[PDB]
């Protein structure tokens, strides 16, 4: 009870998913190298060629 | 107009202007516009030129 951190194998085992799924969900926001970040403008605003 | 040495700059803002009017008569010059597509400049709304 009193003491903490006894159970350092399934904080990292939750800690490794979250962060794995983080970073999964978080470089859907990046570039690519194309003219924007999302799709809905590219088809309102190009041409399809 | 000036020389291009002095090419004249304007802004314009707080208007509201159509392009497909201006687009339809073919008579002044010819457009090549890159960006947005000439036909899909009407819909959307740019903050200023």
């Amino acid at each position: 009870s009193s003491t903490a951190s006894a159970l350092g194998k399934l904080q990292d085992v939750v800690n490794q998913n979250a962060q794995a799924l983080n970073t999964l969900v978080k470089q859907l926001s990046s570039n690519f190298g194309a003219i924007s970040s999302v799709l809905n403008d590219i088809l309102s605003r190009l041409d399809p060629p | 107009f000036a020389s291009v040495y002095a090419w004249n700059r304007k802004r314009i803002s707080n208007c509201v202007a159509d392009y497909s009017v201006l687009y339809n008569s073919a008579s002044f010059s010819t457009f090549k516009c890159y960006g947005v597509s000439p036909t899909k400049l009407n819909d959307l709304c740019f903050t200023n030129v």
